[PDB]
């Protein structure tokens, strides 16, 4: 079963600073890694499809990159809207798997 | 808009049974692939079962495997998760996820993608 | 003829042939005996009649009436996916009525030599009540067999009394045809130049009409002050074009519309009080109210919400089974308009707004709604959709005059429409009932579609995989049942 | 040239109904289950004989543009001159014209023939088209207002004038 | 009348139909958004009077002198794509006042307009019902310079144009338009252009009501005031594109019809708001806008020299008093659309099969000469 790993485990930053969360998968999955954030009481919300595609409410400030094992998200212009666990996805093959998720 | 309506509910004893209902409505039923996420209290965010717009592909998760049962009916637009012989680590909030990816029946392809629109959930106690 | 010898045979089958289409549908049928032969009296003071908007004043009679007038009677689920997927439109042309195998009984045993009453009112003589939209119509499946609905009418009242302008009318007194149980009754009636109905939707949007590339030559007025401060007056104007689409001149404007409140479907969203009748739209006539139902034609809701519904804005059927009486919404099925939304007004919205006084020095520019909105030159709109379980035709009423006769709940105005049909069995008495057969052919004139789409159209589809129970068929009860409510309209045009 | 309608109905617009079979239609019944916080729900019914003015009708009754109704009895009258203060009128480049005798429209309800339209009578009374026209004295109808929310209770206003809609039918007026 | 001019068309699109969106435009905001295609074709536009009571009969088309230009020398094997689409199955565009117009003027060379439709949208984005029309999926004649092209047409009859300026009958409807004067110390000192106008809403986005019911411009004695979008505005020759001051631009005036129409500014009238009684005065309230009556008579929009020649009526179940709102003749078979394009000559191919399309061209554009008779 493909195993996703996501480096930082929780975090903390200040607004409007840079902020990057990466996860390493365990085989070449090449683009099918997908991200989400999940705020307290609240359901996930899909931002990032493909590896890098963005979905169609996400900010701008969000990207994403990688292929094969290692995938990243990218946040520029970190905001208090933003603070939220966050969880990186495999769609390459089924069991889908989800990371462990970090804290921001 | 599109409309993710789950209840199941429910405290039931271990080796019980319960069955979830998510009442989709706004988008095409039979072209997306609907998919119950699991997050247990305090810990992350478990898929648990898929299924294909036709129903021809059920996937499950491999903890879940032999025991949960998706299922879609589609007169009242609604898919199932039936799940049985419950044991303690079912304890969780249960979403209902539909798929990204819209599909037809004309090609042989894998039908998930990525949840595009969850739903609020409801919270099974065992 | 004889007892031993048939008047008619079994038709039911539909001819597609060419531009028109010919449907033929034969029902097995029982008439008893109403009101113990007698003409009754009816009136709001017998059931109580508590309310004024209520009060009404009539007679029932002992008669029963033919309805054909729903589409479900004519055309199977299939002909119906064949007639709305490939024509734009379609319209009656020719009527055949046939009524043959009369059995009269008596409670039971068969009675040989009674007769039946008929006959066909072509002068339009007696109240019509055909198009009301009321329950007796033919059967949905060809199998079934039903009961001939009661023929009764009303006529003017004050409160539960009446008037000397009132009328009364002895279907007795009319020519009838007396048939025995081996006379057969037939006629012919043809249909009056009506419009196609306009099975279709709009590919584009009264608003959309323009060329995106190209710049009008209008001027519009876009700027009524050169900055923020003291005497910033100016007169600006520019172009109306791709970048700004909205202030464009343009030739014609959406229909007429008297607005209606909007319900949620989700009923948290839902005001918490009791406003189904204290909130909804409706007309006074002579002193009683009545609520607007349908009302005019239009969009149902905007686009993007489909949980909210005009309060009496559309049609609501029933499905299989349902109560009388305070049903939850998942019984009932309510019928979206929303293809109308290119031309038309969304039910729920103001019509616009307009100037409400004089801009001046002191005085700021002054705006109210628009609820309501009668015809305009310029205005352009569709009619409501038909049905499958919807009516055909109605009947003009007889008046000085009318704007755009075509009847509110759908279907084919018509001065003259199909005629009524009245039956009985004729008469202390034998108990004594009847049965028989009943064939209608109706002719349709087809409208062909020959649009340069690229791309494919919408069409009619059963969407299920696997499923219980096909749709439009029996269950294991034996029960017919009719899943959803299914429109006419799936082929596009150009608007 | 139309033959002129010499005739009075013996139907009123609202009432072509058959009396005895209910409608294969559903309206609105009910809009709480009543008397708590949290009680909304929808309740549909069959329009029936027992409730006529729900029924789903082909046809509306025709425009109005609303009369002051004034009575015979003086002493019912407001005491203050209001012949020209309160008189419907449209203007025309800035002269206004009395609204005479305007839309043909029934002179008075059923049972109140005293009254009488303020410029809507030639004193000739329209009673007879009361089954296919509005009174003159009256709103046409209500109509809704605003968007009903959990917040927001819903509200109507009178419709004082309503011009032609598709599917209206009319009386002339009589010679 | 008869009528010659000389057209200069280029190629469009880079032979290449294209998607077009309010996103690829910027994004604008509800109102404005749309969703269409744009073509490679060109269309011919002479819907406007200076082109060329009273109403049109007949019609008479032709297209010579074919000049063919590659970029500058003659190509002589080229050819040119004309039809014309008679049975109205491509969507409308004349009627919407665009320019592209042949010239007032006989001498003038003009430029041919590029053609694109809009189809229906839930924003930048399209519906399933939203249609894509390919015109090469039209028949069509291709000509050398040799060839000419030709068609007649038979104008359907409407009326003539008006061309003059206790009771029974009654003036029309009015929807009231905001009153802005000439004069700046006189209207108020606040941004009302869009605020204090008349709209009408379809599908959730709001309209400007231009230029509305015909109304007269303005009441007797003030010919300062005039209705916000209530009248027509013509640009001057060489009037600035943008925020032109009122000078700039001219601006009709319907005066004429103060006789039989509601004044534009104005109320239509009073209405009775409530009964009468010894403790309740009598109440009126205006009537800003008002539907058609029985016995309401009107006279419609004038035509101008620079005004739009006719429009074509939409295809709906229903509609009252067809006539356009911007002035001319409605008509449900209007003069039917003229297509026409360069045909895409590419350049040299590889020396390899490669089954990706041609994306190289000779550079081309055509000239030649148009004459439109209209019997009247």
């Amino acid at each position: 079963d493909i195993q996703m790993t996501q480096s930082p485990s929780s975090l903390s930053a200040s607004v409007g600073d840079r902020v990057t969360i990466t996860c390493r998968a365990s085989q070449t999955i090449s683009t099918n890694v997908n991200w989400y954030q999940q705020k307290p009481g609240k359901a996930p919300k899909l931002l990032i499809y493909a590896a890098s595609s963005l979905q169609s409410g996400v900010p701008s400030r969000f990207s994403g990159s990688g292929s094969g094992t290692d995938f990243t998200l990218t946040i520029s212009s970190l905001q208090p809207e933003d603070f939220a666990t966050f969880y990186c996805q495999q769609s390459y093959s089924a069991p889908l798997t989800f990371g462990e998720g970090t804290k921001v | 808009e599109v409309q993710l309506l789950e209840s199941g509910g429910g405290l039931v004893h271990p080796g019980g049974s319960l069955r979830l209902s998510c009442a989709a409505s706004g988008f095409p039923f039979s072209n997306f692939a609907m998919s119950w996420v699991r997050q247990a209290p305090g810990k992350g965010l478990e898929w648990v079962s898929t299924i294909s717009g036709s129903s021809g592909s059920t996937y499950y998760a491999d903890s879940v495997r032999g025991r949960f049962t998706i299922s879609r009916d589609y007169s009242k637009n609604t898919v199932y998760l039936e799940m049985n012989s419950l044991r303690a680590d079912d304890t969780a909030i249960y979403y209902c996820a539909k798929d990204r990816m819209i599909t037809f029946g004309e090609v042989i392809v894998k039908h998930y993608d990525a949840f595009e629109i969850w739903g609020q959930g409801t919270r099974v106690a065992v | 003829d004889g007892v031993g010898s048939s008047s008619g045979n079994w038709h039911c089958d539909s001819q597609w042939l060419g531009d028109r289409v010919i449907t033929t549908s034969t029902r097995t049928w029982a008439l008893p005996t109403y009101n113990n032969h007698l003409y009754k009296q009816i009136s709001n003071s017998t059931s109580g009649g508590s309310s004024n908007d209520n009060a009404y004043f009539g007679y029932s009679t002992p008669w029963g009436y033919f309805d054909f007038n729903r589409f479900h009677c004519h055309f199977s689920p299939r002909d119906w996916q064949r007639l709305i997927n490939n024509n734009w439109g379609f319209r009656p042309k020719r009527l055949n009525f046939k009524l043959f195998n009369i059995q009269v009984k008596e409670v039971i045993a068969n009675n040989l030599t009674s007769t039946v009453q008929v006959f066909t009112d072509s002068d339009y003589q007696l109240p019509y009540v055909l198009g009301s939209a009321h329950e007796g119509c033919l059967p949905p499946f060809p199998a079934d067999v039903f009961m001939i609905p009661q023929y009764g009418y009303l006529t003017l009242n004050d409160g539960s009394q009446a008037v000397g302008r009132s009328s009364f009318y002895c279907l007795e007194y009319f020519p009838s045809q007396m048939l025995r149980t081996g006379n057969n009754f037939q006629f012919s009636y043809e249909f009056e130049n009506v419009p196609f109905h306009s099975s279709y939707a709009h590919s584009q949007s009264l608003d959309r009409l323009m060329n995106p590339l190209i710049d009008q030559y209008l001027y519009y007025l876009s700027k009524t002050i050169n900055g923020s401060g003291q005497n910033q007056q100016t007169l600006k104007f520019s172009v109306a074009g791709p970048s700004n689409m909205a202030v464009q001149g343009r030739n014609y404007i959406p229909g007429p519309s008297y607005r209606q409140q909007r319900v949620s479907t989700t009923v948290t969203q839902n005001n918490n009080s009791e406003f189904a009748w204290p909130g909804a739209s409706s007309w006074a006539l002579n002193g009683r109210n009545s609520l607007m139902n349908p009302g005019p034609a239009m969009a149902s809701h905007k686009e993007g919400e489909d949980r909210f519904f005009p309060l009496s804005g559309s049609l609501i059927f029933g499905k299989q089974g349902t109560g009388r009486d305070n049903v939850d919404a998942d019984k009932v099925m309510i019928t979206n308009e929303e293809e109308i939304k290119t031309t038309n007004p969304v039910a729920t919205e103001s019509y616009g707004q307009v100037a409400t006084n004089h801009q001046s020095a002191q005085a700021q520019a002054q705006t109210g709604w628009v609820q309501n909105q009668g015809i305009l030159p310029g205005m352009v709109w569709q009619d409501r959709d038909v049905y499958l379980q919807g009516p055909i035709w109605a009947k003009i009423p007889h008046t000085d005059g009318n704007f755009h006769p075509s009847p509110l709940m759908g279907g084919f105005g018509m001065k003259h429409p199909p005629p009524q049909i009245l039956i009985k069995n004729t008469p202390s008495f034998i108990t004594q009932y009847s049965t028989g057969q009943v064939s209608v052919e109706i002719e349709w004139e087809l409208q062909k579609e020959n649009s340069k789409r690229w791309n494919p159209e919408i069409q009619y589809t059963s969407n299920y995989y696997k499923s219980n129970n096909v749709e439009f068929a029996v269950n294991t009860e034996g029960v017919y049942s009719e899943p959803r409510p299914i429109g006419t309209r799936y082929l596009t045009r150009n608007l």
